[PDB]
């Protein structure tokens, strides 16, 4: 496909910077959703998906042991 | 992410001016490129470099030689030393943050600034 | 080092006006990547817009931005006493990030 | 493959920050070269490849010409290796 690939899942980059709710709406329009943290943490995909929105509502990251932000969002 | 700048106001010519900023409400180890900027009195602003939690530093080519930016994770402070001052460096130095740095999607624009200390050579 | 020039050095007005601030670049800026800022004397500078046409959260809708390549512009449809201050252009499509001269109101 | 793919050429990211010479050395040691701006300009890859290294020695951007006159050699930037 046009984007990254993992376990038969295609991830498309929407470079436009947008909040979590606009990202959810845009993904819903595409019929897809935001990536889940579980599927990306244990993969090289993480290097691409870091600081991009996830379904949980917080930015995806490997750390840790807001609606006021806008960040580039993937869509699967 | 509250950023507060603190340093010596007076640095005589040719000396090293060290300005240290404190990261609050977040972690310096987080995915953010911490940059320092300059505002000469009455003239346009500049970008005098950036740093990351890994110590990687990317400078302005014009000011690359003089400046050196460092990070101390223990005290969550990213500091900047400007050496060989030529008396043209007087300005309100600003701390800055640029989202990203761990991934490939760095956002250059410096959203959270910080009150800048004015240094007079 | 893309040199950004802001044409109106000072656009003096009384409250209420379609103020227009413009700034041009020596070379084309990639993706119209220009994020304006705000500078209230003493107060911490803010991020009014990113991408030259998108408003960061916390700034009202009266700020509308448009531009491409050489020419970029910000517009205030109506003015309030708490929304007049210095303004800046910031291009981040060149290796050295270059700002622009202030445009006081 | 473990990265982006376009017209049979597969590009793997490298998260480490390194200068142009080190990036080229790593790409060559990994039987690969730095991405060519010619093939990446129009295609979607640019969205992922912006602000990374290229063969010419400058960060890849969407500008058609007028490369950065100011020196960028002494700078750090993530790189893709085919």
């Amino acid at each position: 496909c046009n984007g990254l690939y993992y376990q038969g899942s295609c991830y498309i980059l929407h470079s436009d910077y947008k909040s979590f709710e606009d990202a959810k709406a845009n993904c819903a329009a595409e019929s897809s959703t935001l990536p889940n943290k579980s599927d990306v943490l244990t993969t090289w995909l993480i290097d691409y998906v870091e600081d991009t929105w996830g379904s949980d509502g917080n930015p995806i990251t490997k750390t840790t042991s807001v609606s006021q932000e806008v960040r580039k969002y993937f869509c699967t | 992410v509250q950023l507060q700048e603190s340093g010596p106001g007076l640095v005589k010519p040719s000396g090293t001016l060290s300005l240290t900023c404190a990261v609050s409400r977040a972690s310096i180890s987080s995915s953010n490129w911490w940059s320092w900027l300059r505002q000469p009195p009455g003239k346009g602003l500049e970008w005098i470099g950036e740093i990351f939690h890994s110590g990687s530093t990317n400078y302005n080519p014009s000011l690359r030689s003089r400046v050196t930016i460092s990070v101390d994770k223990s005290k969550n402070q990213f500091s900047l030393n400007v050496s060989s001052v030529t008396a043209a460096d007087t300005a309100v130095y600003y701390c800055a943050r640029s989202q990203g740095g761990s991934g490939l999607f760095r956002a250059k624009w410096f959203d959270p600034w910080g009150q800048g200390t004015l240094v007079t050579v | 080092e893309i040199v950004l020039t802001q044409s109106p050095g000072t656009l003096s007005l009384s409250p209420g006006e379609r103020a227009t601030l413009s700034c041009r670049a020596s070379q084309s800026v990639s993706s119209s990547y220009l994020a304006w800022y705000q500078h209230k004397p003493g107060q911490a500078p803010r991020l009014l817009m990113y991408g030259a046409s998108s408003r960061a959260p916390g700034t009202p809708d009266r700020f509308s931005g448009s531009g491409s390549g050489t020419d970029f512009t910000l517009t205030i449809s109506r003015l309030e006493p708490e929304d007049f201050a210095v303004y800046y252009c910031q291009q981040y499509g060149s290796s050295p990030r270059t700002f622009g001269q202030g445009t006081k109101v």
